[PDB]
């Protein structure tokens, strides 16, 4: 069933929001339920095995509870704060920041471990194999993609290309919007042609001086699970504040083909989870909306309460992290 | 060497750095351009948040890599 709430341990709803998103990440959940992590676990003492163990036990407990049971993640929390001491307290925290440290911990514990002559695509493939020989896990299987960044000197026309892995994308929010800001508007702002001039002129290795350049991202490899993090932060050099702009994101048929380096039939996503923040930058409350992998129905997970919801209630301006799965 | 930071609203900035530069040094460099206190900055690369006390080399960060600048929505 998977409709168990998580006990608030003291400002830990950021952690619970993320835990529920991951609980409803079908392939990650199955990994834990089917106990497939056991043979992936590393041996050797104080290689943080308890983190994977306590995370998997929590996912197991959630998916074997009666609906409206409340589960305690206290053992898990002990393990995550040992892995990442910033989470030692009972202070309010950022859910994205928590996601990154959590997935890093899990990944590390089940880890199974110049090119100017090459065309772009071959260079990327080689950089990708080079990466996968350092970072190769079931967690990576799900979350990791590859960006291509192309930097062109406007003077000599030389284009330097590099390839950066990613486990999520942090998207700037469009200030525009005809009727509404959309997720596609945000992906466009991420992948757009960035002008690097004035103070931002890069040095051109061919021109041997600072030149106006254009820099552009595309997606070279799409991940199975695409996590999109909306940059809800103002540019204030005094008091930073939250951007509460409504971003309209789809539930279904997010086709990211246009952002690909190479045309692909396999960059279409469906939404399955959302981590919501209500508050300011300094404080607030987290909730999660998640689609059960089994039934396809949505629930709100809020301060240990688990309640059904319609798909029409899923899109809100409080959306902060969006979890999409390759359809 | 030069690396890039994708900042908060759509723009990218260019930093001059050495492999031995500490994450704190990078944050200072970003402060000089963006006016964001280092203690508020989080820098993501290849799914890792870069930690103070470590260096660019520690993370295999090469020329023309891009760092993703994000701040925080604290919640409980
Ligand atoms: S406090 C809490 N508990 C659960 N299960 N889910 C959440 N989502 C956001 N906050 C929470
Ligand atoms: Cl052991
Ligand atoms: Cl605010
Ligand atoms: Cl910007
Ligand atoms: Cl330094
Ligand atoms: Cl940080
Ligand atoms: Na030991
Ligand atoms: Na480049
Ligand atoms: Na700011
Ligand atoms: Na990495
Ligand atoms: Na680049
Ligand atoms: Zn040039």
């Amino acid at each position: 069933q998977g409709l168990a709430g998580l006990r608030n341990l003291g400002n830990t709803c950021f952690m619970n929001s993320i835990l529920q998103c991951l609980s409803n990440t079908r392939e990650l959940r199955d990994y834990c339920l089917q106990r497939l992590y056991m043979r992936d676990l590393h041996h050797g003492s104080n290689a943080h095995t308890a983190l994977v163990e306590e995370f998997a036990k929590l996912i197991q407990t959630i998916w074997t509870s009666s609906p409206n049971d409340v589960v305690s993640p206290s053992e898990f929390k002990t393990q995550i704060q040992r892995y990442a001491p910033r989470f030692v307290g009972y202070n309010q925290q950022d859910a994205q920041e928590f996601l990154r440290f959590l997935l890093d911990g899990l990944h590390n514990e089940v880890n199974r471990v110049n090119l100017d002559h090459l065309p772009d695509d071959e260079k990327g493939r080689q950089m990708w194999r080079k990466y996968l020989e350092r970072e190769d896990s079931r967690i990576g299987d799900l979350f990791v993609g590859q960006l291509k960044s192309s930097l062109t000197c406007t003077d000599c026309g030389y284009c330097s290309t590099v390839f950066d892995p990613f486990w999520d994308l942090s998207l700037p929010i469009a200030k525009r919007g005809y009727p509404e800001v959309t997720l596609m508007d945000c992906m466009r702002l991420f992948t757009k042609e960035d002008v690097l001039d004035g103070d931002e002129k890069p040095t051109c290795c061919r021109c041997r001086g600072r030149k106006r350049c254009i820099k552009k991202f595309s997606i070279q490899r799409f991940p199975k699970i695409l996590v999109l993090h909306l940059k809800r932060f103002s540019e204030s050099r005094i008091r930073t504040s939250k951007l509460t702009t409504f971003v309209n994101f789809p539930l279904r048929d997010l086709d990211l083909r246009e952002f690909a380096s190479e045309n692909t039939n396999h960059a279409v996503y469906n939404l399955y989870a959302v981590s919501n923040h209500s508050g300011t930058t300094m404080g607030g409350h987290y909730t999660a909306y998640c689609r059960s992998p089994g039934t396809g129905e949505w629930h709100t997970f809020n301060d240990s309460s688990v309640t059904p919801m319609s798909s029409s209630q899923v899109r809100t301006s409080d959306a902060y992290l969006l979890f999409y799965e390759l359809a | 060497m030069q690396i890039f930071v994708k900042t908060l609203t759509g723009k990218t900035i260019t930093l001059e750095v050495e492999p031995s530069d500490t994450i704190e040094n990078v944050k200072a460099k970003i402060q000089d351009k963006e006016g964001i206190p280092p203690d508020q900055q989080r820098l993501i690369f290849a799914g890792k948040q870069l930690e103070d006390g470590r260096t660019l080399s520690d993370y295999n960060i090469q020329k023309e890599s891009t760092l993703h600048l994000v701040l925080r929505l604290r919640g409980g």
